Formats: structure tokens, C-alpha cells, sequence
């Protein structure tokens, strides 16, 4: 749902 | 007594009771302090170890001897719990950690102007235990200024990643800075439902409330009294939470007592110890030590000095007494609470004051 900050 | 010394380039080995991720060694030490069995901890900063999923590793430990073998490891940090350290015992952790993403269950996203405004949103949301903020410089544009409010099992991050332009921190609720209300209500003959996160035995509801206050997953509780209709459920303290952070129902129920965590409270925060002596009661648990002493108060003093002692029973049974002294049973369990609370006995029970941080 609420995704994490990428990379 | 109080051992604040840290040990550079040291990793304690064995004795493991719990592990988790923490942003630094001071947070790991705090979790050691509040873990009922932790005496020693070892922490691994990102710089200290190659294995990815061991970085930020916080390893809580115990030893019947209060000591453990240790190995040299560059950058690792080891130390003691702050049990028996009085006013140095605190749940408050203010540090913003720059370049770090503390991961958990994301239940809230919004756009905010700064990390301190993200910290404020977390502190004033009852379910938020920690947060992450992506700055205006963050590499992916859609995420810039995102403030994520998070929780997790045990209130520690399920992962911590080194990540440029993300800033993380914990709720300042345990620093008495929340604008969430403090609710002193004790509800007679009233039960909550929702989600049970832990179960312990307590002699009364006030001990149950204090345990809920300092348990990372507990927002409210229901205590089943010693006259509750189902014998095997007597003195059961049910620590609870819900999806919204507020109870979604309530049920009138005889001989049940409910209330809230007091961690939002300022003037009226209970300290993380239970001082009352309970006459006529036995506290079941593992025997740590039996000593002969004159009166329940010295027995409590003896438990408090024996750092691994969690609680005690001072017996007046004739078989447990001799010329001017009776035996003081020093005990401990897995969770810091009695394994059985038995009434109608010739014994007075209480707790260690190792964690009292007032008076
Ligand atoms: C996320 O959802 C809540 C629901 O009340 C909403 O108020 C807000 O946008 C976020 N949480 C906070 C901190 O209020």
C-alpha cells in the first residue's frame, strides 16, 4: 500500500 | 550496581535473549534496560560488519554470572543495561538520524516541510512509534517531502537502510512532548476486545497499566481480577492495541478492569517499577536465590540488589522460618512477571525496584 523510499 | 561503561570494539557472545534493529548503540542499551532479562548488549553499526542484514544489529543478552565471553571486532559497541541506574533510566530518545531509513508498517503518508514537522506528526499520532522523511534533495521526485508514520512489532524497525536524503526518528511521546491526551480512567467491570499483543499476570490493574505504559505495543488493557469467574484466567493482564489506536468496542463484564497506557502523560507518568507489597500472596517463578532475612522490606532490598531478581516472596510459614529470620525467595521469569499469583498464603510478595527512576 504505502511503499518505502526507493533504492 | 549501576554500570554505564561501554566497551569499544567488543561483541558479547552467547547469552542471547532477544535481537532487533536499532539506529545506534544508545537505543540498543535502552531496549536492554527495559527488557526484563537483559543485562548485557552488543551493537553493530553499519560500519562494523559486512553482512547486510546484520548491520544495525542489536543483541540483548543475559548470564547467570553477569559476564559473558567477548570477541574483538572493530566498530562494535557493547555494554550493560541501565538497571539500577535510577534517574538515568529513560524511555526518551530524541535523536534524528540523517541518511537512514527506519522501516516498518507504513500506515500514514503526507507531504511536510521538514523532518521536525514529520517528527511532530508522529509524536501526535497515537499509533506512530517512528517515522521517515525524504528531503527536497531525495533522488526520486515523487517521494520528496513524504512523511511516513510507522509502527512495528516491539516498536523497533524491521529494517534500517543507509539511504541518502532520508531522515528518521522515533516518536517523542515517551519524552512527555505529545499533545495526545492523558487518560487516567479506570473502568470497573468493563472489558476491551480488539487485538491482544501480550499476556502477563499482575496482582492488580495498576501494575497492569504500568506494564502497558512501557510496553511498545500496548495502548490499552483489560485486567481480570482474582474473583473473575474463570479460575485459570485470574489476575490475567491483557495488553492490547487496535488499528485506529483507540478501542473500537467495550463490553461490561464483572470482575474485569480496563484502562489506558499512560505514556502520553506528563505530570502523572508512572515510573517503570511497582513498589507495593502484597500480603497473603505467592509469586510463582524460577528460584534465583533463597536467603534468610528479617522482614519483607529487607527481602525487597535483597531482590533489588540482586540485579537478576525480578520479584520476590517473603514467607512466614513455620517451615520457612528459624531463630529471628525467615526465608526470602528471589525469583525471575521470562517476562518480568509472576508465573502464578496465589492467594491465601502466609507470604508477602513484591517486585524488584531495579528499574525505579524516581525517589
Ligand atoms: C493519516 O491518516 C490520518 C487519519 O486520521 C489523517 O488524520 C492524517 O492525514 C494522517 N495521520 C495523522 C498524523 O493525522
Amino acid at each position: 500500500p504505502i511503499s518505502d523510499f526507493p533504492d | 550496581g549501576c554500570l554505564t561503561q561501554l566497551y569499544e570494539n567488543a561483541f558479547f557472545r552467547g547469552g542471547d535473549v532477544a535481537s532487533m534493529y536499532t539506529p545506534n548503540a544508545q537505543y540498543c542499551q535502552m531496549r536492554c534496560t527495559f527488557h526484563p532479562r537483559c543485562l548485557l548488549f552488543s551493537f553493530l553499526p553499519a560500519s562494523s560488519i559486512n553482512d547486510m542484514e546484520k548491520r544495525f544489529g542489536c543483541f540483548l543478552k543475559d548470564s547467570v554470572t553477569g559476564t559473558l565471553p567477548k570477541v574483538h571486532r572493530t566498530g562494535a559497541v557493547s555494554g550493560h543495561s541501565l538497571k539500577q541506574c535510577g534517574h538515568q533510566i529513560s524511555a526518551c530518545h530524541r535523536d534524528i538520524y540523517k541518511g537512514v531509513d527506519m522501516r516498518g508498517v507504513n500506515f500514514n503518508v503526507s507531504k511536510v516541510s521538514s523532518v521536525e514537522e514529520c517528527q511532530k506528526r508522529c509524536t501526535n499520532n497515537i499509533r506512530c512509534q517512528f517515522f521517515s522523511y525524504a528531503t527536497q534533495t531525495f533522488h526520486k521526485a515523487e517521494y520528496r517531502n513524504n512523511c511516513l508514520l510507522k509502527y512495528s512489532p516491539g516498536g523497533t524497525p524491521t529494517a534500517i537502510k543507509v539511504l541518502s536524503n532520508v531522515e528518521s526518528g522515533f516518536s517523542l511521546k515517551p519524552c512527555a512532548l505529545s499533545e495526545i491526551g492523558c487518560h487516567m480512567n479506570i473502568f470497573q467491570h468493563l472489558a476491551f476486545s480488539d487485538v491482544d499483543v501480550a499476556r502477563v499476570l499482575t496482582p492488580d490493574a495498576f501494575v497492569c497499566r504500568t506494564i502497558c505504559t512501557y510496553h511498545p505495543n500496548c495502548l490499552f488493557f483489560t485486567f481480570y481480577t482474582n474473583v473473575w469467574k474463570i479460575e485459570s484466567q485470574r489476575n490475567v493482564c491483557l495488553l492490547k492495541t487496535s488499528e485506529s489506536g483507540t478501542p473500537s468496542s467495550s463490553t461490561p463484564q464483572e470482575n474485569t478492569i480496563s484502562g489506558y497506557s499512560l505514556l502520553t502523560c506528563k505530570r502523572t507518568l508512572p515510573e517503570p517499577c511497582h513498589s507495593k507489597i502484597y500480603p497473603g500472596v505467592d509469586f510463582g517463578g524460577e528460584e534465583l536465590n533463597v536467603t534468610f532475612v528479617k522482614g519483607v522490606n529487607v527481602c525487597q532490598e535483597t531482590c533489588t540488589k540482586m540485579i537478576r531478581c525480578q520479584f520476590f516472596t517473603y514467607s512466614l510459614l513455620p517451615e520457612d522460618c528459624k531463630a529471628e529470620a525467615c526465608k526470602c525467595f528471589l525469583r525471575l521469569s521470562m517476562d518480568g512477571s509472576p508465573t502464578r499469583i496465589a492467594y491465601g498464603t502466609q507470604g508477602s510478595s513484591g517486585y524488584s525496584l531495579r528499574l525505579c527512576n524516581t525517589g
